[PDB]
This record gives C-alpha cells, sequence and structure tokens, in this order.
C-alpha cells in the first residue's frame, strides 16, 4: 500500500543495555516462586530477563522512541494478558504511520 | 492429587506400600527418605474437563485499550465503571458468558440468570 | 547523615597483591543454608579434576589409608581461528572445580556461567572497618553430587530399554540392598574399615 | 520522473521483487492430524546472518492421542529424538521439582504436572549430568580417543550448534534451560486447549526480503568460495614464489 | 612447598555486591584507579531502606554525584567470596590429574547485593541516556667400510650427505661391494 | 516530537484505530468507544498503485477493480519523457 | 479488524455490509467485500485447472 | 535497502572473516628448528567507487 514502509535493522544492543539499566532481573538469578507475576521481556525472539514493573517500561520506551532515541522502526508490545513483552528489531517489517 | 517432593533433595515422592502395617508410604527414590501420606487418593483423571474461563486476571487489566467499557455495577464498589470480556478458555463448546471486572474494587463477578 | 553507620568510604586493594591473585565467586544450590568450614571433614581440597566416572573416585582418607597400607604428516593444514581470550577459558574450563571433605562423605561440583561477572564488584568491611574495592573477575555455580550413590550408565541402559511396560519402582532400593553401587561416603567408610 | 531503484544488466533496466517467508527465531505451534502418532508439535527456526545458512532446525514432538504421554525432542545431530529431562539433565539441572520450575511457573495449577509426571518417570534412568551427556546422537563423524562419547562432544554439540540465538559462547546454559522450558509450557498449553492453535498467514509472522538481503546473500556465497579459492594457491605455493 | 589446604578463618566476614552502571564499572576497574582513595561517600538510613550515594567531585561532573543506590536483596544466602593466589615454589586412584590447587581462600560472605542507580535530576543523568543513544676411488672406498661398519643399513641419502661426490661415481662404488 | 508513529503489522493487536478525526472524537446520504490511542491518516491510503487510480472505487464490486488494476498496466500512454 | 474494541458480534464488525453500492462502503464493508470477492476469484482458478483434468 | 547494503553489510561481511593464516613453525620435527613462518593474510577497510 502507499504509505508502507520496510524495515532495515538496527543493532539491539543499546537497547539491551538501555534495558538491563532501568531494572530486570537477569534469568541467571530468576526464581519463580519469588516473582510470582513479573513480566518477560524478549528482544526478536531470545530471552533477556524478568521485569516486575512492566508498565513504566512500557511508556518510558514509548517516550524514548518518541523522542527520537531509538530508531523509529522498533516495534514494542506489551500482551497484558500473557504478562510479556517483545523489542522487535530486525530488517524486514511492514509498517505504515500512524 | 499433587505432587511432593522430598524435602531432603527435590524429587517427587513415590507411592509405596507398607507390607505389614498397610500404610501410604511416600518414599524419595533417589534419596532413603520417607514420608507417610494422608489420603488412600493417589491417581486421579478427570476425563471431562470444564475449568478455565476466568484465567489471565492480572492487577492491571484496565490498562490496556482494548477491552470494551460498560455501565454495570460492582456489587462490592457500586462504581459505574467496568471492564468485561468473553470466557477464556477458548473450545468450540464454551458460552457467551461475559465476566465484568470493575476497576475501582478490582473485583470480578459474571451475569449469569440461571 | 550522622555516624550512625561505619562511614568508611572505600579503601582500594594492594596493587601489588593484586597481581597473580584471581577472586572468583562461590555459589551453592541448596534450599538449606550450607557452611562447609562447619560440616565439612576438614582438611579441604578444593581442586580442579576431571569428572570422568567420579563414583570410582578417589577419596582423599581411602588414598591415605592405601598410601600408609603400601608403606607421516600432511604438511598442510589451516587453523579455523579462534579467540585467545575464548580458547584460554575453554582450556582453563575444560575442568571444573571440585571441593570435598576429607572423608568423601559431601562432595561439590562447580561449573562455569557467563552471566554477569563483569558487572558485579566486591565491597568487604574489614576488621578495621577498611572497606576493600575488588574488580570480581568470574562466577561458578556448585551442585552437590552423589550424595546418594548413583546408578551407571549400561544397566542404565538396560532400564531405559523399552523392555518393561515400567521399570521397577523400587528398583534402586533393590539394587541397594543387593550392594552394588554403594556411595563414596560408604566406599570411604569401607575402606577405614577394613 | 524516472525514480526508479533498479539495475543496468547489459543495457536492459532489471528491477528485483520483494521474497517473503516466515519469521524467524519465532515460536509456532501445530495440530498434525490424527493417524500420524504425533499430535501436536512446536517449531523454531533460527539464523545468525547467516554463516553457512544456519538452517538449525528444532522441534519438540509430543505422541499419543492416555499411556504414549511422553515429550520427545528432536536435535541434531543427534539421530533419536530424546525424552526432554535427559535434556535438562544435559543443560545440568539434576532435581526434578527445578525442572518443574523451568517448566511450569503457577505452582498452584497441576493439569500440567500430571500431565508431565510420565516424562519424569522416563528420567528416572539417569541422575547425573554427563551420564545424560553421553546418549549416542553419532550421525558422523569419526570418533577419536572415546569410549562411548565424548561428554566434551556432546557438549560442544550443545554449545556450538544447539539453539544458534540467545548464544554460543560457553556458558548459558540457565538461559538455553529456560528458552527450553518456556517452549515447552507454549506446547502443553496448545495440547491443553487452554490456548488455540498457531496460525501462519498472520501477517506480521512474515517478513519480506529484499535488495540488501538478497545482495548479502549472494555476496557471503561469493566471497565464501573466494576465501577458499584463495586458501588455495598459498599452500600449494610450496615452491616460488608469494605472488 | 606451602599446604594444600584453603583458608577458612575469613569465612566470617560481611561482604557488599554491587551491581554496577556499565561508565561506573569502567570508571572502577582501572588499574591506574585503586590507590586506597575515597572518591565518594555512602548515606544509608538510621531506619535504612534508602541508600544515596555522595560521590565526591573527583568524577568531574560527567557523571552525576547523586546516585540512589538501591538495595536489590536485603537478606543474602549460601553465598561466600574467595580468592586464588598462586603458591610460592578399583583402587588405582590417579594421583596427578595435574591439577594445579593454588592457594585459595575464603574471604567472606555476602548479605545484601546493591544497584547503583544514578539520580535523574542530576544534569549528567538523563544526558547519559542520550549519549547512549547517540552510541678418489681407494679413499671413498675405505671410507664405505668404516660407514656401514658405522651402521650397516646405510642408506643412500645418509651415503650422499657423507661422500659429496659425484653421484654417478658414488652409485658405482657402492654397489661394487655392497648394498 | 512524537506526531506520527510507525506501526508494524504486530501492535494492531495492541493498539485501537479511528476512521475519522471526528468519528468519535467530539463525545439520506451515507450510514456511517472513547479510547482511543491512534487515528488513521485517511483511509483512502489502503490502496494500492494501481487501484488509487479508479474513480470512486467504493461505489462498485470487488472483482471488477480487481479486473481494472490487471488491466491499466497493459494501457497506453507516454512512459517517460526522454 | 483492529478499529473496534475486542469480542464483538454486532453485524458491522463482523461484517455486514448494510450500505449499498449507491451510497458507497465504509471501509471496513469495503474490506470485507474484497475478502468475498477474493474468495470467488481463488475457487474459480483451482477447480478449472481440476476440471480440465477430469474431463481429459 | 541499497544503501544500507553498501554503507554497512558489506565492510561487516569482510571483517566477520578476514583473516586467514598459515604461519609455518616446522609442521614436523625438524628442519633444525625451525622458526614460526607467519605466513597471515588479513583484510581491512574496504572502498567503493
Ligand atoms: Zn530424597
Ligand atoms: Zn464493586
Amino acid at each position: 500500500s502507499l504509505m508502507s514502509c520496510i524495515s532495515v535493522g538496527t543493532d539491539p544492543m543499546p537497547i539491551i543495555t538501555f534495558l538491563s539499566e532501568w531494572g530486570m532481573e537477569p534469568l541467571e538469578d530468576y526464581v519463580p516462586h519469588q516473582s510470582p507475576d513479573a513480566t518477560r521481556v524478549f528482544v526478536n525472539g531470545v530471552w533477556h530477563g524478568v521485569h516486575r514493573n512492566p508498565a513504566r517500561l512500557m511508556e518510558t520506551l514509548r517516550t524514548l522512541r518518541r523522542k527520537g532515541d531509538i530508531n523509529p522502526e522498533v516495534s514494542m508490545i506489551r500482551d497484558i494478558r500473557e504478562k510479556e513483552l517483545k523489542i522487535f528489531t530486525d530488517a524486514g517489517r511492514v509498517y505504515r504511520p500512524l | 492429587t499433587t505432587f511432593r517432593f522430598c524435602r531432603d533433595c527435590n524429587n517427587m515422592l513415590y507411592p509405596r506400600e507398607d507390607k505389614e502395617n498397610n500404610r501410604l508410604l511416600f518414599e524419595c527414590r533417589t534419596c532413603s527418605y520417607v514420608e507417610e501420606a494422608g489420603s488412600p487418593l493417589v491417581y486421579r483423571h478427570e476425563l471431562i474437563t470444564n475449568i478455565g474461563e476466568t484465567a489471565g486476571v492480572v492487577q492491571d487489566i484496565g490498562s490496556d485499550p482494548t477491552l470494551p467499557r460498560s455501565d454495570r455495577e460492582c456489587p462490592k464498589c457500586h462504581s459505574r465503571e467496568n471492564v468485561f470480556f468473553q470466557s477464556q478458555q477458548r473450545r468450540k463448546d464454551t458460552s457467551m458468558v461475559l465476566f465484568f471486572v470493575c476497576l475501582s474494587c478490582s473485583h470480578i463477578f459474571t451475569s449469569d440468570q440461571k | 547523615d550522622p555516624n550512625e553507620y561505619n562511614e568508611f568510604p572505600l579503601r582500594a586493594i594492594p596493587k601489588e597483591d593484586l597481581e597473580n591473585m584471581r577472586t572468583h565467586l562461590l555459589k551453592f544450590q541448596s534450599k538449606k543454608k550450607i557452611n562447609p568450614v562447619t560440616d565439612f571433614h576438614l582438611p579441604v581440597r578444593l581442586h580442579r579434576k576431571d569428572t570422568r566416572n567420579l563414583q570410582f573416585q578417589l577419596t582423599r582418607a581411602e588414598i591415605v589409608q592405601r598410601q600408609k597400607e603400601i608403606s607421516l604428516r600432511r604438511k598442510t593444514r589451516q587453523l579455523k581461528v579462534l579467540d585467545e581470550n575464548a580458547k584460554k577459558l575453554r582450556f582453563e574450563e575444560f575442568y571444573p572445580w571440585v571441593m570435598e571433605d576429607f572423608d568423601g562423605y559431601n562432595t561439590w561440583v562447580g561449573s562455569y556461567e557467563a552471566g554477569n561477572s563483569d558487572s558485579y564488584v566486591l565491597l568487604s568491611v574489614e576488621d578495621d572497618g577498611s572497606f576493600t574495592m575488588i574488580p570480581a573477575d568470574k562466577v561458578y555455580k556448585f551442585t552437590a553430587r552423589n550424595k546418594y550413590a548413583t546408578l551407571t550408565i549400561d544397566e542404565a541402559e538396560k532400564r531405559m530399554d523399552k523392555k518393561s511396560g515400567e521399570v521397577p519402582r523400587w528398583l534402586m532400593k533393590h539394587l541397594d540392598n543387593i550392594g552394588t553401587t554403594t556411595t563414596r561416603y560408604d566406599r570411604t567408610r569401607r575402606k577405614l574399615k577394613a | 520522473f524516472d525514480m526508479g531503484g533498479y539495475f543496468i544488466i547489459n543495457g536492459s533496466e532489471k528491477v528485483l521483487i520483494a521474497q517473503e517467508r516466515s519469521a524467524g527465531n519465532i515460536v509456532q505451534v501445530f495440530k498434525k492430524a490424527a493417524p500420524s502418532p504425533i499430535s501436536h508439535v512446536a517449531e523454531i527456526r533460527s539464523a545468525l546472518e547467516k554463516g553457512s545458512r544456519f538452517i538449525s532446525t528444532l522441534q519438540v514432538k509430543l505422541y499419543g492421542r492416555s499411556s504414549a504421554r511422553t515429550i520427545k525432542a528432536t536435535l541434531p545431530y543427534i539421530k533419536q529424538d530424546i525424552p526432554i529431562v535427559i535434556i535438562f539433565r544435559a543443560l545440568g539441572i539434576i532435581p526434578d521439582g527445578e525442572i518443574l520450575e523451568h517448566i511450569c511457573y503457577d505452582v498452584n495449577d497441576w493439569q500440567m504436572l500430571e500431565m508431565l509426571k510420565p516424562c519424569v518417570e522416563d528420567g528416572f534412568v539417569i541422575q547425573d549430568r554427563e551420564t545424560a551427556l553421553d546418549f549416542i546422537g553419532r550421525r558422523g563423524t569419526a570418533l577419536g580417543i572415546k569410549k562411548e562419547k565424548r561428554i566434551q562432544y556432546a557438549k560442544d554439540i550443545l554449545q556450538k550448534e544447539f539453539l544458534p540465538h540467545i548464544t554460543q559462547l560457553e556458558g548459558f546454559e540457565s538461559r538455553k534451560a529456560f528458552f527450553l522450558g518456556y517452549m515447552i509450557n507454549r506446547l502443553l498449553l496448545c495440547a491443553l486447549d487452554r490456548k488455540d492453535q498457531d496460525d501462519r498467514d498472520h501477517f506480521g509472522k512474515k517478513r519480506l526480503d529484499l535488495a540488501g538481503p538478497l545482495l548479502a546473500q549472494l555476496f557471503k556465497t561469493l566471497f565464501k568460495k573466494l576465501t577458499k579459492d584463495i586458501f588455495r594457491y598459498m599452500q600449494r605455493t610450496v615452491e616460488e614464489a608469494h605472488d | 612447598e606451602e599446604s594444600l589446604d584453603l583458608d577458612l578463618e575469613r569465612s566470617n566476614r560481611q561482604v557488599w555486591l554491587v551491581r554496577l552502571p556499565m561508565f561506573l564499572a569502567e570508571k572502577w576497574r582501572d588499574r591506574n584507579n585503586l590507590h586506597g582513595q575515597e572518591l565518594g561517600k555512602i548515606r544509608i538510613n538510621k531506619d535504612g531502606s534508602k541508600i544515596t550515594l555522595l560521590l565526591n567531585e573527583n568524577d568531574n561532573d560527567s557523571i552525576p554525584h547523586e546516585y540512589d543506590l538501591e538495595l536489590t536483596k536485603k537478606v543474602v544466602e549460601n553465598e561466600y567470596v574467595f580468592t586464588e593466589q598462586n603458591l610460592k615454589k578399583r583402587d588405582r586412584y590417579i594421583p596427578y590429574v595435574k591439577t594445579i590447587p593454588k592457594k585459595t581462600a575464603i574471604v567472606g560472605t555476602v548479605c545484601h547485593e546493591c544497584q547503583v542507580m544514578p539520580s535523574m535530576n542530576d544534569p549528567n543523568y538523563h544526558k547519559i541516556v542520550e549519549q547512549r543513544r547517540n552510541i678418489p676411488k681407494k679413499e671413498i672406498l675405505d671410507y664405505l667400510f668404516k660407514l656401514f661398519d658405522e651402521y650397516d643399513y646405510w642408506s643412500l641419502k645418509g651415503l650422499k650427505e657423507r661422500t659429496r661426490q659425484p653421484e654417478a661415481h658414488l652409485k658405482e662404488c657402492l654397489d661394487k661391494v655392497a648394498t | 516530537e512524537g506526531l506520527v508513529e510507525y506501526i508494524d503489522a504486530e501492535e494492531e493487536e495492541s493498539i485501537l484505530i479511528a476512521m475519522q478525526p471526528e468519528d468519535l472524537e467530539p463525545a439520506a446520504k451515507r450510514i456511517r468507544a472513547t479510547t482511543f490511542t491512534h487515528c488513521e491518516i485517511h483511509p483512502s491510503m489502503i490502496l494500492g498503485v494501481a487501484a488509487s487510480i479508479i474513480p470512486f472505487p467504493d461505489h462498485n464490486q470487488s472483482p471488477r477493480n480487481t479486473y481494472q488494476s490487471a488491466m491499466g498496466k497493459q494501457a497506453m500512454g507516454v512512459f517517460l519523457t526522454n | 479488524l483492529p478499529h473496534f474494541s475486542k469480542d464483538d458480534y454486532s453485524p458491522e464488525s463482523k461484517g455486514f455490509v448494510e450500505n449499498s453500492y449507491l451510497r458507497g462502503l465504509t471501509p471496513q464493508e469495503f474490506f470485507f467485500h474484497a475478502m468475498g470477492g477474493r474468495e470467488g476469484l481463488i475457487d474459480t482458478a483451482v477447480k478449472t485447472a481440476e476440471t480440465g483434468y477430469i474431463q481429459r | 535497502s541499497f544503501n544500507q547494503f553498501v554503507d554497512y553489510t558489506l565492510q561487516d561481511i569482510i571483517c566477520e572473516d578476514s583473516t586467514l593464516i598459515l604461519e609455518q613453525l616446522a609442521q614436523h620435527t625438524t628442519e633444525s628448528d625451525n622458526i614460526s613462518r607467519k605466513y597471515e593474510i588479513s583484510f581491512g577497510k574496504i572502498y567503493v567507487t
């Protein structure tokens, strides 16, 4: 379609480091009991760890990608129903403005 | 029907029988720790399942936009705001039950009319 | 804040002591608190050994008792290159860290995890209140092993082969009652008694 | 007016066309038909941009429609599918409660735990990590100084080739374990009918390959051919000279 | 030379573990740093549960000075930190697997883990966020007799280096007497 | 400065769209929720290049659109100026 | 379709084109119309080859 | 897509596999001894016209 566009990919490492710095638990000390409801975080499929308060991260990443500090091809989803949070930054996605 | 693990080494205790006193000795197989169970019920099947219609109630459902909103009252707090959605357990023979959750009382209630 | 606490900002380590030492990190895997300096039959020999057939391995007390009783070229090749640090890491962790008591009653086997050893950094208050400053280098996770007289490969294969509708429920207990495949602590006890 | 992203080959204007494919590195479940002994399978494709094409296909399979309740996982280069408790021990998780903590997350529910009990009973055979790592998966090449299999060789498999995203280096077995447990949980949810069957014609699970990636494929292939050819003529210039 | 056992008396020591922001880790893992100096000050409440880091101006304001030190774990168990400095220098048990157990030493246990977080109100704080966004037929005849006396399987190549002579002359001499 | 957003094919499983910028924005011609996060730019931009030439494409049958979109590539006119 | 809240079964949400060709279609209805037509086309494109083979 | 492939992805695909070495010490015993003849070939920055 007319305003369609194609993602060209961007290195996920700044996002990974950033997202660690704003509060994660890296998977190596995750335990299901002590965090019975915290949210999984994925980046291009690879799990990177669990996080406690998801909404603050979600709005923060929205503000950051709206301020122009993340390449706006990056797409995030908070699937609230399943305690999921996905970050996608590969090439080859299809997106349209809004 | 739940599993009890060996406290001494995290492996589930297995049913094994006292040959003479006739008791339910849940014994560990990894180590030699043994445990007396409570009830003669061991195995359990449930050939018919009918549960799961209210799944995934997270504490912050109202943060999503795509849930609709209505005007029934929570019969704990009577706030006129609420959120409703379809039953979660997606089988071909489930119902049209609506589950109302209110943001104020954070309380779930249905609208069954049997 | 008023001095309601040991306000000693960091005193860094001796740089001359920093060389030729590496300070890793120990991790245990059990729900109960473990203090080896109390529980273990000291002396404790933390070694880096191969673990091949550690069921038939050495007890220190058994070793002491046994010692007391006795007394064309191809000319063409290609090295597909690899990082020197990674290769050295492979060489170092080609054997893991093993620590036991003197009896061999309880053994613990380490392994390497590469999560966030770099980002961690150590701060210990000393006896005088000195706050020492150590950049931690690596972390090792240790699991107890053969605390319950583990079985072995071949009879295990005959067990897991589809010859039975179900394997025997108390098969390990029956094998122990037969007497085969004793624990390492039991082997040490038998060698001490004999 | 000739805004045109095309090429001139032999004086004729040639154009690429975007291809598509399923999204890599993403979880799909399936419901294979009744007459097959398999009922539900999970798939993970993978890639790593894109040395030797990085196919690295993985499955988790389920059997039966009862008593055939078992979870065999396929894996290269292991010629037989393996029950998963062996794999958990192979990654280095011994005690069964913590295998279960890897798999399921709500300790209160149980239906998954009775669903997993037979696989635990399969796992009653082997109680140590290298005594799991030993298991066969021959598929070549010639064995070196071995007894049955090098434990070193099996752990080299699990390190280098297996699941070639989340890591490849040396030390991330716990991450591999959680990833596997998540996969099992997804499969088990699909077969336990709490979550529906996946879809393949959702658009977001597709990507559009395009001029850059296509040129990347040709360039990688051609340059690896080139590297092989330059490695030739350098070993066999035994006589002079360094041209 | 020394003993083969580890150290134990430093078991009963308190060690604190810090998760660190990566710029601050690079500043604090320097060999030209680590000289006993005190680049900051810590501040615990009387009631606990909140620590800021009073970093001194040695950092020269590129990084902040007010760091909200967040205690990640209040109580920590089964954690022991140990060192290893190098050492001064059916019963067929292998004695030497070339294990080289150096001077291993406990130095304490861990009760707390905390994370350093710079307080966002500092101008250097959140500036780092956009920074992260920015980034001789007879003689040789007798000589041959000694040579095969030295070695009866004397090869032609060994013969040639022991002669340095015309080879056709060498070969016609050898077969006339022996092999 | 945060006025438009690029949205891939998945966040539509997380967002809500308005047709018009007036459709629910204040609280004999044609027959035509309060939690909108996005509004689409213009609904006519769901079309493609060929189908953006059909006048009043909302006023006929879809297979006829498909035929026309096929045939238009066979038309002739100018194609360039050089 | 992403322009409605979840869990509806009102006919306009699931695809009843109430309107008429004189008045034209609201864009959602336009999309559903495209769906139906596409279904017809692909059915023709498969049935023709199969019926030709069986006729031969 | 093309601009991405030219600006990056090309230097990347070169630098990921630049090294190629045949460093010859002796590849047998002696040779007395011999020394480690580093025949190495590696690629650096690339150029486009
Ligand atoms: Zn036990
Ligand atoms: Zn209420």
